[PDB]
RNA sequence: GUUAAUGUAGCUUAAUACAAAGCAAAGCACUGAAAAUGCUUAGAUGGAUAUCCCAUAAACA
């Protein structure tokens, strides 16, 4: 049968095949640098003077999912770009964009003051209820 | 000036690291107008609203998020997902196109609901038992980018329609009949991408016509790039939708029932065992020295 | 204990108080620049007529 | 009127694309002070095009 013909080894080209399986490499260097680089994706939250922005960024430094109150769709329904509620909305919106992108796992490393901020805590509450995980799975060796 | 918070140094340091420099660093080695005026008017109304001010100070404001999604939709962000997952490199040999038509696909499950197919979504092969629903005179092709079992560059079709009148897909010619997903076991997530190509003029794709029904992998194998190159003059892609599928019980059914082949099973191949090469005559070799080298010690 | 209406009434006046102060600060900052610009502009005017006069003034 | 300036919010040629952006800056809370920190405040294309333009303000006048 022609169909039975199959190569001895598979050829998977999906970039996230190893990452999704957990076998993808995580940066285990930078022992002299803080924080740890053992995360495939990270949540970057930038609070500007008039706007609040949240992003999910890969180790390479390229954002895959970007949620900003600068975006037209969110702001029209959002009263004030800088607000505690805005942090919740951008987190829920960021989750929905994460839902759109297919990214379910992420690593969040808030700063001491950022973690203490209730708005960021509510934003984290927005992410967990939406299902987006603030912690990624461990790598597989 | 001195940073008054750690973040100021960290943000600048993080930005500083990202930028390339003459000295060697880790990164180098390892790496319209009218609408806005209307938007501004809404901002003034939204800001002026006293009720909205009260909600903000009371931290009780809410949003109709569903509206945000529709208004946000999208071309530029849609491209990111396709490029991020490597569709462009595998499908067009690196050609990147901004999708302008908001293509959306979902795999119909039963009759109550149809399973969405997001960009980068995961859908089990069992749920894909039947063909999915896809929403001017264009074409449409289905691909198994990494579902191929023998050749890396090659890929398989699920079903290919040509000369799709306007949008209605029922009238498109069924060049390739629908096949359920058949991702090999042990290979993790296989990415399948749905492409929409603008058809400048109706052209008979006799070369791409396939027998119905066809259950042969030897004839399902194809290349998107050369197929698109042959029609690249009249083909400009505009729609994108791709999901991931793992191995599942339905996959066994697909491989055996209609594909009529043994299920492919793969795993990382380990290197051959390393064996030390002892000397036939250990001249001037004691037991204490050999003891450490040998297993016994 | 203050009532929610009392807090709402007080919340409004703080907004008015903040609005008045910020307007004053913006006006005050402009006053500093305007007088400094006029004073610097004043310096140039006499220099053209006679630089020697400022020699005593700058001391 | 001739020359010449000056016309996004303290700053920026940020931007005219998917946003009028980033940055400077503010109020209150927290009681040595400041800073840090939490919650919050006020904002602009006076205007076009791929130079006119009117307003404005100068030397010519």
């Amino acid at each position: 049968k022609e169909n039975e013909a199959v190569a001895p080894e598979f050829t998977n080209r999906n970039p996230r095949n190893l990452e999704l399986l957990g076998v993808a490499r995580k940066e285990r260097g930078w022992a002299t640098v803080w924080p740890n680089r053992e995360f495939w994706h990270r949540l970057r939250v930038v609070k500007t003077q008039h706007h609040v922005e949240a992003f999910v960024e890969h180790l390479n430094g390229q954002v895959v999912v970007s949620a900003s109150t600068r975006e037209w769709a969110i702001k029209k329904h959002l009263y004030s770009t800088r607000n505690v509620v805005a942090c919740e909305s951008i987190g829920r919106v960021l989750a929905q964009r994460c839902l759109e992108a297919g990214i379910n796992f992420m690593v969040y490393q808030p700063t001491p003051w950022e973690a203490s901020s209730d708005s960021i805590k509510r934003l984290q509450n927005a992410m967990t209820e939406s299902g987006v995980m603030l912690r990624e799975p461990r790598r597989i060796y | 000036e001195k940073y008054r918070s750690f973040e100021r140094y960290r943000r600048r340091a993080e930005q500083e690291a990202r930028a390339p420099h003459w000295w060697r660093t880790y990164r180098e080695h390892f790496v319209r107008t009218q609408k806005l005026l209307e938007r501004k008017h809404f901002l003034r109304e939204l800001r002026a609203n006293v009720e909205e001010e009260r909600a903000a100070r009371l931290r009780t404001a809410s949003i109709p998020l569903e509206a945000v999604r529709a208004e946000w939709e999208g071309p530029y962000h849609k491209q990111r997902l396709a490029e991020y997952y490597g569709l462009y490199r595998d499908l067009f040999h690196g050609a990147t196109f901004v999708p302008w038509v908001p293509l959306h696909v979902a795999y119909a499950v039963g009759e109550e609901d149809l399973i969405p197919v997001y960009h980068g979504n995961e859908v089990t092969p069992t749920e894909a038992s039947r063909a999915p629903e896809v929403t001017s005179l264009w074409t449409l092709l289905f691909i198994n980018l990494d579902g191929h079992l023998l050749e890396p560059d090659a890929e398989y079709v699920h079903w290919l329609l040509t000369n799709i009148p306007s949008n209605r897909v029922a009238e498109g010619q069924e060049t390739c009949p629908y096949l359920p997903p058949f991702p090999a076991r042990g290979s993790g997530f296989h990415r399948f991408a749905f492409l929409l190509f603008k058809q400048d003029k109706p052209i008979n794709f006799s070369e791409d016509t396939r027998p119905s029904p066809c259950y042969q992998l030897a004839q399902r194998t194809f290349r998107t790039f050369d197929f698109y190159k042959r029609h690249q003059e009249a083909m400009t892609p505009a729609g994108l939708a791709f999901f991931q599928c793992r191995w599942d019980d339905s996959v066994t059914h697909t491989f055996h029932q209609l594909l009529d082949m043994r299920e492919p099973v793969f795993e990382f191949v380990r290197p051959p065992p390393y064996h030390p090469k002892q000397k036939r005559f250990p001249h001037e070799q004691p037991l204490r020295y050999l003891d450490r080298y040998r297993d016994s010690h | 204990e203050h009532s929610p209406e009392e807090s709402e009434r007080r919340a409004l006046l703080l907004k008015r108080w903040a609005l008045f102060k910020q307007q004053e600060h913006e006006m005050e900052r402009d006053a500093i620049r305007s007088m400094l610009e006029a004073q610097q502009e004043a310096l140039e005017e006499l220099k053209l007529e006679s630089a020697e006069l400022y020699a005593e003034a700058i001391k």
